[PDB]
RNA sequence: CUCGA
């Protein structure tokens, strides 16, 4: 019911605020998952028990903050407040 | 001059008779040069056919209301103006539309002489009141662009004939905007975006290809003057 | 003329009042 | 988005660029990768684009008055050495483009980028947190451009003509695309009234009801409209399902739409809709013919006649000073009212003589920029100018700037102009000082609980009843009633409750109580919120910027403090009056108050003033002593005389203002109670900002007063 | 006393601070800014700060 | 900056300093205009910063008596009779009389036309008074303004607010490569340039014997020769290019006191603070949105707003504890490619273009062995390079600088050059950049109409006139009627008439609007120069009449209408603009606020030794200050991690900042912020 | 109301200015065609200009030559007025030697085979008795406007002084249309293109280059997907 | 000290 979100607007900030209690809570959900995705890319070549990889399909050279923000939108993550 | 490479044309199809075209990448700042020109060529230089004037039986000096139908006179003209039609004959042709009795009139209830084609038979035209009758005569001509009814004042016979705006052009609405793309670390290279909404007479692809032919012919007049070098790839 | 004292270019002034004392 | 120079980004993202230069094997090691960035090898410009991809940056312009003084953007690599800023965030930054500079800050950690992407992004902060009204809206050229196409012009070409004679109706187009083709050839004008069959715009809820009503209008259904082609192009920018508006787009009209868009439609729609207004406004502002020429500065036709009538009246007051019938101190006051009355007659002579096509009028009357007082000074007369003393000069500047001031006229004008700039540096100093005082006193006020559950609240004057019988809307609804939440069900004369307790007072929910006859509501307030340290969310209400209930953890105190100190740049009462209230000082007015309700005993003389009050119940007479230099406030009396000047025998209530001025807030507490003194300070501070054109919600003023009454003193240990 | 010494009258607050031997519980916006702690507001409160995120049991095969 | 800025600086009157007053004790009464300042101190020219009112400029005709008070001249009126006798009156001497305003209607004999005339009286009173009461009258209308203020044409149509900025920004003009005198002048431009002292005036009359780009020789009538040497490409105090150029040719008879050569911001002896630009007053697609400016790329292609700038770079070779700093081409661990632009001494060679980071002077300083990092001593062993006890301390080009090396000056203790004790060699390298006008460079006019360049469109994109000539600059309309500076609109009108020329209808007499104009104004040739003196000059009645008789172009067509507007064509689409637009010529100046200097960025860099926070200022390669007010904005957002991040790892965390830089180049995550070293110092100071 | 193919006929005013009438164009079509030619004329017409120069006694712009009245900066600005055409399409060197009293003009330059100077009367410098001017001029061929190529980007050594190159030979382009708005069956626009060059090429040659540029470009819409 | 918003 809106124009296609372009650039950093996507995923729409309105739908992301639905899977979360407040603006401040969405920040920690995305950032803590972004650190997991970033540690998977740096521990994929070495070490076992590496963190769970990107749940959605990532784009080429996509920032881990953007990967984490898309999968929060896709209801693939949980939380604990 | 020098070589300027990689300009390509891509098409995104919104609907069957409306597509978006992107010409990329035009070197800065051509996007505006061939931008407004491509639009005006589409809107004003594609041959099409449309109703030139109509004549309604029972309507002579009033033009306020037609008895036996809910629609008044001007509402008939609107749905008739939006009637999409094509002709293979250059000369003007007259088409008659008649239907009686309670019911509904359509553009399929029209009888088309040979050579003319009605592309939207399901288009509503008028609702017939009980024991209602409607006779109307339509005049179809070939032309390009949009010509007002006032110029068709002489075309109408002095017997209840009314002229109408003629939407000859097959394309309905064209808009364009120019953005920026970086070919080689230069952010000024222009990218042209064309949005063409057309009738079902032709698709946006052929409407654009028609505009390209008529423009190459147009600038061919200048090209014929000397045949010198120019930035080309 | 304006400032016809050093030999400068002739700038034409919209002056209705005479200048009694030079700068 | 924002455009920052390529050379800036390379140094800003230098360690990130070095990382990728060794990944893509443009550089052998990280050591040589650093030398590549310092030498600007051609590989870095291709790599730099990959690096800044969806990595937000922070833009800031000093002074940082409110929180929107820093906003996050998505960087886009542009050539040149200047920062490219979006034209809609200029209101938030108070940023013009006459040499301003901004700072860029790069968040590194994942949490810092997430705070920039969600909390600080410019698209997520369209509304002002101080008032709730939008800021990123068409402001200058944009509002003029939109005001152009949404104007109905009678004699404009291509207009509608009723069917007369042999020709039928002229100027009725089957499609807006046809009206475009008509205006393209040159038959129709974009500002001409026509009839168009629309198929992709929801009709007004008024006429959608009579055409459909049973079911909402559907994309594809047709209907007729009596607009202009431009008004149709304007409504196309607004989203589908928004009721068509056939009005002329003043700035007030556009602000009302965007405020309604922010309340109902989601955030991403509001952000994208205003970009369409921006692009469209600029397009038509370019083609609106708005130009300033010496010919367009029209002079009043009766300019000579008007001044001679007042030069005569000034010559008679000058002759009435020659015979000594007027005091010298009175002659100046007498001549001032002659020229104050003269400058009004010249200003009125301009409004009627100026057409509405003239661009100088079109700019001002569209909400674009400027006052008519500027236009009157520009074409009519400057008027009375102030000398560095303060009072107006007994002689006015009769010339206009179009005519050309004389040597003496120009010289006397500079006196007020220089002292105007001079105190603007001092008035900002006391403003910024009052702001930082408000910050430290409320820095630790946070929303820590969802609901403190106290049914306590306060009564808000929603509207005023009338002798005529129709309720009159109270002026204080915007700042004191909207965005509140209820603590008591609103009950009309019927048993039905209109709005439940704990419901955020939206725009229609105020008309629900308005159309119900009830003129008073009890709302939850941050004052009555009983929480140990912070305040509960239910008592705060709607976050003006978010348009929803305040989140738990938002530092509402700092937001409230900045909200009050940002407009403090513009005052005269005045700014010291605001400091007298927030510092709980014994004011200059020092107005008396009625300590006990009862009967008034006015014992006025001329040497002095003494007034007693017989207590209406028990007690003994309470004697005061006041100077005759004050005057009694017109008190609403019990027998229906609202303008009843206080004479003996009136029935005043407890804690009622006696004489005019400012009642001592220290004494207001020790009379009516802590609940009432907080209400006094709120709408007393609000009257200083309201009397200047600044709308701050009472919520923010209340957050400060809550910190002033959190302490009590000890009488007995 | 740390939030006050950075506002006004630095010596007047620091003198009365050492006399009464006041101890400051570092729980406040102005205080945590100085020492470098997360401010107890917004994303700094314990409600949003200590949060665990884990993927749902549905997982990819590759 | 320019000759006007220098001339104004010498005529400044400053309240601050010893014996005067403190800036903290100057109230709002010392700073504002006093009625005794008439004809003595300017009421317009004063800075708008914290020094407003405290610094003024002396009025034009004013002078100082040996006592210390400022005198201003007046024409003594005996008995309603204007006399050519002129006497200077002090401030209190002026109050004991009454003086008539300069623009008094006066008989050819001297008698006032009206019995009652506008007259100034003691205590700043203005009123009519009998003609037999006028004791004196003003010399010139412009008697009350400063020299810079008197250079603003149609000043009487601009409010004092923007008039102040107009004079203050004229002193900020940058000397361009070539200079053009303005079409619309005030007459003051000539004397302002001559009296400033940056031109070359002939001392004695004679003929030009020899003229070169280096010097001009004048053969006097008596027989003696005086030779004037030209100052060529010299760096000014503020980095502007002071360059003089000869005007006369071989064998030209030159009178005494005549300009034979002019320097920066001078054209034929007149103040040329800018260029004449074809301006259109219209909004244009938002690129000129509130005070932004759109420029035609012609100003770039033709060096119209191009200016030369010169920077001075310096380094010295001292005596250290372990030896002596030596300037040498041999620099440890540097290729022969970076040192390729250096001569055998280690100095960059004249003419070499040098970007930022290039070596200008190769200096090495001996560093002790006990000063070596553990890794550096290992890194020295794993490369086998012995005898490198010296480190690199070469003079490099700062960030944001680039240009041609134009001059080198070397000072050596060995060669009798007196250096400070402890120095053995001193080198100064002069670098000159040729700065075209860029996006963001600050332009301005003479009426306080300032703005940065928002967009430099190609010449074809610019809205062009009927004969294809595109405009040069597009000024937004919205920023005109707010500021009350119609002078720019009136200059634009008179500017066009000057560009085209005019011919008034002489048949059937002189028309009723041109009766007051001098006969020299009835006919004008294209590109004519005119003077609009302050408080005198062109009236709107005559300006309206000139637009009606503007000369046609070469094709015979009149482009601008009697209103002053013309029909423009949108160069981006081709459709003509729907309404006529005011078009003319306006004098625009390039102010010394260019993005080439005002852009700065920093990843990491130096830190202040004591506080361990980043340095300040661009010159020290420092970072921006996230101030106290800015931290309130973070907290208002609830951006806790951004706030902690700014004040720790990005600032004064000694270990966090290094570990963050490693975490970025490693691709790891950002580590946890530590404790600020600045807070550690606070505790050690409370102790 | 049916098609008649448009025709273009040249009108000459002087040796470097010509008017072109194109008719019959559709209504409203005339303004857009004139612009699309004007934009291509003012920008993308191939021409030759001087890339860099080299004066013997100097090493950079900011200096003087003994005996000449103009500094090297002012000499280079006068050299920006030079109009020149080159057949080689590759870098080629012009020479200029003059000495003694006199004025150096553009005609004093000796161009190599293929390159020719089109205004031999342009003032360059004034020389007195002691003045000698020896200048090399590298002339390349491109289009539009290219700024001076850096010495760090080029292989040019210290003596070479790069200059901005203005390649376009077109001087001033405009157009006008005459709309036939008589209410009748026949309406048409007549475009009048006005082109002025700088004697490097004739006006019809420039319009031919802009024609072949646009014919090539608009051919991108004719190809199907 | 001098200036820029
Ligand atoms: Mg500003
Ligand atoms: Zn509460």
């Amino acid at each position: 019911g809106y124009d296609t979100p372009l650039g950093i607007t996507n995923p729409p900030i309105d739908e992301l605020l639905d899977r979360v209690s407040s603006k401040y809570a969405l920040v920690i959900y995305a950032a803590k998952r972004a650190r997991q995705i970033n540690d998977y890319y740096n521990q994929l070549g070495e070490g076992i028990l590496e963190y769970v990889g990107p749940l959605v399909e990532p784009g080429l050279q996509e920032k881990p903050l953007s990967i984490a923000l898309r999968e929060i939108h896709a209801d693939l993550l949980e939380h604990t407040e | 001059m020098l070589i300027s490479q990689r300009p390509t044309l891509s098409e995104d199809v919104l609907t069957d008779n409306r597509s978006q075209f992107v010409i990329e990448p035009l070197e800065p700042g051509f996007g505006y040069t061939l931008g407004n020109s491509l639009r005006r060529t589409l809107l004003s230089s594609i041959p099409g056919a449309a109703v030139t004037s109509i004549r309604i039986d029972g309507v002579l000096h009033e033009f306020t209301t037609v008895p036996g139908v809910k629609e008044d006179v001007t509402e008939i003209i609107l749905n008739l103006k939006s009637l999409v039609v094509s002709s293979e004959e250059d000369e003007p042709v007259t088409m008659y539309l008649r239907k009686q009795g309670p019911g509904e009139v359509t553009a399929g209830d029209i009888v088309p002489p040979a050579g003319v084609t009605v592309h939207n038979p399901g288009m509503h035209i008028a609702t017939l009141n009980d024991k209602g009758k409607l006779e109307v005569e339509l005049v179809v001509e070939r032309g390009r662009g949009y010509v007002p009814a006032v110029q068709n004042r002489a075309s109408g016979a002095e017997i209840g004939r009314i002229p109408v705006d003629s939407i000859y052009s097959p394309v309905l609405k064209v808009t364009y905007k120019v953005d920026a793309t970086r070919v080689e670390q230069r952010t000024d290279f222009d990218k042209l975006i064309l949005d063409v909404e057309t009738k079902n007479s032709i698709s946006p692809r052929d409407a654009l290809a028609s505009a390209g032919k008529t423009l190459v012919e147009l600038f061919g007049l200048a090209r014929e003057l000397n045949v010198e070098a120019e930035g080309i790839e | 003329s304006n400032n016809s004292v050093p030999g400068a270019p002739n700038r034409v002034s919209f002056a209705k009042l005479r200048e009694p004392l030079e700068v | 988005q924002c455009g920052l120079p390529k050379l800036m980004a390379l140094e800003l993202f230098k360690p990130f660029v070095m990382k990728r230069l060794v990944d893509l094997n443009h550089a052998q090691n990280i050591k040589s990768a650093k030398r590549m960035v310092e030498r600007q090898r051609p590989q870095v410009w291709d790599v730099l684009e990959e690096v800044i991809a969806e990595h937000p940056v922070l833009l800031n312009r000093a002074p940082t008055l409110h929180r929107l003084g820093i906003q996050a953007f998505e960087p886009m690599l542009v050539e040149g050495k200047a920062i490219q800023l979006h034209p809609l965030v200029c209101e938030a930054f108070n940023a013009d483009f006459d040499g301003d500079q901004m700072a860029v800050h790069l968040p590194l950690s994942a949490e810092a980028q997430a705070e920039a992407r969600i909390l600080m992004l410019s698209s997520n902060n369209i509304l002002s947190p101080a008032s709730g009204r939008p800021l990123a809206m068409p402001r200058l050229d944009m509002v003029t451009g939109l005001y152009y196409l949404t104007t109905e012009v009678p004699g404009d070409t291509g207009e509608y003509q009723p069917a007369s004679g042999d020709h039928p109706e002229t100027g009725v187009y089957s499609s807006p695309a046809e009206a475009i083709m008509a205006a393209d050839r040159g038959v129709l004008s974009v500002r001409a009234k026509i009839k168009v069959r629309l198929t992709q715009l929801r009709p007004p809820v008024e006429i959608e009801a009579e055409l459909f009503g049973h079911s909402g209008w559907q994309p594809g259904d047709a209907w007729m409209a009596e607009t202009t082609l431009g008004r149709v192009m304007f409504n196309e920018l607004l989203p589908l399902g928004y009721p068509f508006v056939n009005k002329q787009m003043h700035k007030k009209v556009q602000a009302a739409i965007i405020n309604d868009l922010a309340e109902r439609y989601p955030m991403i729609v509001v952000a994208q809709t205003v970009d369409k207004l921006k692009d469209a406004g600029f397009y038509w502002a370019t083609r609106s013919g708005v130009t300033v020429s010496m010919a367009d500065v029209l002079v009043p036709p009766r300019k000579k006649e008007i001044l001679d009538h007042y030069e005569e009246r000034a010559d008679k007051v000058e002759k009435q000073f020659q015979r000594g019938a007027l005091n010298h101190d009175e002659r100046n006051e007498a001549l001032v009212e002659i020229w104050k009355e003269a400058t009004d007659e010249v200003g009125q002579a301009l409004r009627e003589h100026y057409p509405d096509d003239n661009p100088i009028i079109t700019i001002v009357d569209s909400g674009a920029t400027g006052n008519f007082t500027q236009t009157r000074t520009l074409a009519g007369m400057k008027g009375l100018v102030t000398n560095p003393k303060g009072e107006f000069i007994p002689r006015p500047v009769k010339s206009s700037f179009r005519e050309g001031l004389t040597v003496l006229e120009y010289f006397i004008n500079t006196h007020g102009a220089r002292k105007g700039l001079a105190d603007t540096a001092l008035r900002t100093a006391d403003s910024g000082y009052l702001t930082r005082r408000l910050v430290d006193v409320s820095q630790d006020v946070i929303v820590r609980e969802h609901d403190c559950q106290t049914e306590r609240g306060i009564v808000v004057e929603l509207a005023e009843r009338a002798p005529d019988g129709t309720l009159i809307r109270d002026p204080y609804i915007e700042t004191s009633a909207y965005a509140r939440t209820l603590g008591t069900d609103a009950v009309d004369e019927a048993g039905n409750v209109i709005v439940e307790r704990g419901q955020d007072l939206g725009d229609p929910e105020i008309d629900a109580l308005l159309a119900a006859g009830i003129t008073q509501v009890k709302v939850r307030s941050v004052l009555t919120c009983a929480t140990s340290t912070g305040v509960c969310a239910t008592c705060y209400g709607r976050s003006m910027a978010t348009g929803k209930l305040v989140d738990i953890g938002e530092a509402v105190g700092i937001v409230a403090a900045q909200s009050i100190g940002e407009p403090g740049t513009q005052l005269t009462g005045g700014l010291p009056r605001v400091q007298e209230l927030f510092e709980a000082r014994v004011p200059r007015g020092k107005a008396p108050i009625a300590d006990v309700t009862g009967r008034v005993r006015l014992e006025d003389g001329e040497r002095f003033y003494k007034i007693t009050i017989v207590p209406d119940d028990g007690g003994e007479e309470v004697v005061y002593d006041k100077i005759s230099k004050r005057q009694r406030l017109r008190v609403f009396k019990h027998e229906d005389g609202s303008e009843r000047v206080l004479s003996d025998g009136d029935h005043v209530e407890v804690g009622q203002q006696l004489m005019e001025g400012s009642a001592d807030p220290h004494e207001v507490l020790r009379v009516q109670g802590p609940r009432e003194v907080q209400i006094h300070l709120v709408r007393e501070v609000q009257e200083v900002y309201r009397a200047q054109g600044v709308s701050i919600h009472d919520k923010h003023i209340e957050v400060i007063v809550r910190q002033m009454l959190r302490r009590v003193t000890i009488i007995d240990s | 006393w740390l939030s006050a010494a950075s506002f006004q009258e630095t010596t007047r607050v620091l003198t009365d601070a050492a006399i009464n031997c006041r101890s400051d519980k570092l729980n406040g916006l102005k205080e945590n800014v100085i020492i470098g702690k997360l401010i107890p507001a917004g994303t700094g409160i314990n409600r949003y700060r200590n949060i665990a995120v884990q993927p749902t049991e549905e997982a990819r095969a590759a | 900056n320019n000759p006007l800025s220098g001339l104004t600086h010498k005529r400044r009157l400053s309240a601050l300093g010893p014996g005067g007053l403190s800036r903290e004790r100057a109230g709002l009464e010392v700073r504002d205009v006093h009625p005794s300042h008439y004809g003595r101190m300017c009421p317009i020219e004063t800075p708008e910063g914290p020094n407003i009112g405290l610094i003024g400029s002396l009025s034009v005709y004013a002078r100082v008596n040996p006592f210390g008070f400022i005198e201003t001249p007046y024409r003594k009126v005996v008995d309603g009779v204007v006399s050519d006798e002129i006497v200077y009156l002090t401030a209190d001497e002026e109050d004991r009389h009454v003086v008539a305003q300069a623009n008094s209607p006066i008989d050819a004999d001297g008698r006032f036309v009206e019995p009652r005339v506008l007259v100034r009286r003691k205590a700043g009173e203005v009123e009519y008074v009998p003609s037999s009461e006028v004791d004196y009258m003003d010399v010139s209308p412009r008697q009350m303004v400063s020299v810079a203020t008197a250079m603003i044409p149609f000043l009487e149509h601009d409010d004092a607010n923007r008039a102040l900025m107009g004079a203050n920004m004229q002193r900020q003009a940058v000397p361009l490569v070539r200079s053009e005198a303005p079409l619309v002048g005030t007459g003051m431009e000539l004397r302002a340039a001559i009296d400033a002292g940056d031109v070359v005036v002939a001392e004695e009359s004679g003929v030009i014997e020899e003229v070169s780009a280096d010097y001009i020789t004048v053969m006097h009538d008596n027989g003696t020769r005086r030779t004037y040497r030209m100052r060529k490409f010299a760096r000014s105090n503020h980095g502007t290019c002071a360059n003089q150029c000869p005007i006369v040719d071989a064998g030209d008879r030159v009178e005494a006191g005549q300009v034979i050569a002019d320097g920066p911001c001078t054209d034929d002896g007149e103040m040329a603070l800018g260029k004449n630009l074809l301006v259109a007053i219209m909004p244009w697609e938002g690129h000129n949105y509130e005070d932004a400016i759109i420029l035609s790329n012609r100003l770039v292609e033709e060096d119209v707003l191009t200016s030369i700038h010169i920077e001075e770079h310096e380094i010295d070779a001292r005596d250290t504890k372990l030896g002596a700093e030596e300037i040498t081409r041999d620099i440890p661990n540097i290729s022969d490619e970076v040192l390729a632009d250096l001569d055998e001494r280690g100095i960059v060679r004249i003419g070499a273009e040098v970007r930022d980071g290039d070596i200008l002077v190769g200096k090495v300083t001996p560093k002790g062995e006990t000063e070596l990092t553990p890794e550096e001593r290992l890194l020295r062993a794993i490369f086998g390079e012995k005898a490198r006890e010296v480190r690199d301390t070469s003079l490099k080009v700062p960030h944001g600088e680039s240009g041609k090396v134009i001059g080198i000056r070397v000072f050596s203790r060995e060669d009798e050059d007196e250096l400070p004790a402890g120095v053995n060699e001193l080198v100064r390298v002069y670098v000159a950049q040729k700065r075209k006008i860029s996006d963001g460079d600050k332009l301005a006019g003479r009426h306080g109409n300032k703005g940065v360049i928002g967009k430099i469109l190609p010449v074809e994109d610019m809205p062009f006139l009927a004969d294809g000539t595109p405009v040069d600059i597009i000024l937004n309309t919205h920023g005109v009627p707010r500021r009350m500076n119609i002078g720019q609109i009136l200059e634009t009108h008179l500017g066009w008439c000057a560009h085209s020329g005019w011919k008034v209808d002489a048949a059937k007499g002189v028309p009723d609007w041109a009766a007051r104009l001098p006969d020299e104004l009835l006919e004008a040739q294209p590109n004519a120069i005119v003077s609009t003196p302050v408080f005198d000059g062109a009236q709107e009645a005559e300006l309206q009449g000139l637009l009606s008789c503007t000369l046609p172009n070469r094709d015979g067509d009149v482009l601008v209408d009697a209103d002053g507007k013309a029909m423009l064509f949108d160069g981006r689409s081709g459709e003509p603009f729907p309404y006529p637009v005011t078009v003319g010529y306006m004098y625009i100046m390039k102010l010394h606020h260019l993005v080439d200097d005002k852009i700065h960025a920093r990843s990491t860099g130096p830190y202040s030794m004591i506080t361990q926070q980043p340095l300040g200022g661009k010159a020290q390669f420092g970072g921006q200050r996230f101030g106290e007010m800015e931290c309130w904005a973070m907290q208002a957002y609830g951006a806790a991690y951004t706030l902690q991040e700014l004040l720790t790892i990005k600032s004064d965390d000694t270990v966090g900042r290094v570990k963050v830089y490693e975490a970025i180049v490693k691709g790891e995550n950002i580590p946890e912020p530590g404790i600020p070293e600045s807070f550690k110092v606070l505790l050690k100071e409370l102790q």
